[PDB]
């Protein structure tokens, strides 16, 4: 009855952009699920979330945010993990 | 619209 | 073409923070477009695509009296398991439905669906002939006779044959115009020198709509089963999606291999090279 959560970070837009930024959560359940994106960024909105055939929920989750070189962050709480998995970029 | 549902 | 109207229906316990949390999510040829959610502010059905906002008043107070009604029942449900399956009563469950059909070209219903999911896992469904049920444990099977008895089958089928479908007929015209939306894919090929022997070549395809693609990479007019690796397509956050492939090719020797993009608002397939 756990499944684990899949995770891709990446971009909207392909050094200074008015990229919004993603995090992109499938395959997973309980549908309870923390996800959490210099470090540790506010003002994250989340898409109202929705499952799929399989009963798999997902979400995705979008910042805003300009790059340059910092480094940008992903890390879900789940109750499939022991520890929140971390996640970085391209 | 959706159905109204029925008690398992 | 075909078409589908489906209800996506989730019930979430929450032990001791009180009432659980009740969805409906609404989707014409699986695109959402209305949505109830007890947890909003003022739960009330929702409008989610523009052309949803056609319907007047007395829809939205009529789905959202029947939502109400529908979350009511599914506190019932989720206590109603517990107790079929003796578990232990703190801990948070759920409850999903899929509720809906699929229409043909002539307008008849073609598929239909009503099924049911614990913790997960199937649960009971309501199989093709529109008339039997399938039952996934002993647990199910008490849900099974009790509709039995209670004509259930007859009652979902004269809603999937008839009201269904109608209402179906009443959101195609209206968002029809706005579904056929197509955007085409834009592509492109980049590199990336991998140490010590090898280039990746990654073909990127994005802002294309509907997310239904396919790439390939072919050497010399085959196609790379293997090497080839492959995201699950993604939306980029504004009504487009994403996806690439690409491989690891030896070097000066990029130029034998082609990329080539296949969806729905393309003339022709793409075909790319580095």
């Amino acid at each position: 009855i756990q499944k684990t959560p899949q995770i891709q970070v990446y971009s909207r837009h392909p050094n200074g952009k008015p990229n919004i930024l993603n995090c992109y959560v499938t395959q997973f359940h309980p549908p309870h699920i923390e996800i959490q994106m210099g470090k540790k960024i506010p003002k994250v909105e989340m898409s109202d979330m929705s499952f799929s055939k399989d009963w798999s929920f997902y979400i995705l989750a979008h910042t805003e945010f300009t790059p340059t070189t910092d480094t940008y962050a992903c890390r879900v709480k789940h109750a499939s993990m022991a520890e929140p998995k971390t996640v970085y970029w391209d | 619209s959706i159905i109204v549902f029925n008690l398992l | 073409g075909p078409h589908s109207l489906r209800y996506f229906v989730t019930a979430v316990s929450r032990p001791g923070l009180g009432e659980p949390r009740y969805m409906e999510v609404g989707y014409v040829d699986d695109t959402e477009f209305v949505r109830f959610d007890s947890d909003a502010e003022n739960p009330r059905y929702e409008p989610r695509a523009r052309w949803m906002e056609q319907e007047g008043p007395e829809y939205w107070e009529r789905e959202t009296q029947k939502a109400k009604g529908n979350e009511q029942s599914f506190r019932v449900d989720l206590r109603t398991l517990l107790g079929y399956y003796n578990q232990s009563k703190g801990g948070s469950h759920t409850i999903q439905v899929i509720s809906g059909c699929e229409v043909g070209s002539d307008g008849r219903l073609l598929r239909g669906y009503q099924q049911y999911a614990y913790d997960g896992c199937d649960y009971i469904a309501l199989n093709e002939d529109l008339k039997t049920w399938t039952a996934a444990d002993m647990a199910a099977l008490i849900t099974k006779h009790k509709w039995e008895q209670a004509g259930e089958a007859e009652r979902l089928r004269a809603y999937l044959e008839g009201t269904c479908v109608e209402w179906l007929r009443r959101y195609l015209k209206n968002g029809n115009a706005t579904l056929l939306r197509t955007d085409s894919p834009k592509a492109h090929v980049t590199h990336h020198s991998r140490p010590e022997d090898k280039v990746t070549l990654r073909c990127w395809a994005l802002g294309f709509y509907p997310a239904d693609i396919t790439l390939t990479w072919q050497l010399n007019g085959e196609e790379l089963i293997q090497d080839m690796e492959l995201v699950e397509t993604r939306p980029a956050g504004d009504g487009t999606f994403q996806k690439w492939a690409s491989v690891v090719v030896p070097l000066g020797k990029e130029q034998y291999y082609t990329c080539h993009v296949y969806h729905q608002g393309l003339p022709e397939p793409l075909t790319l090279r580095w």
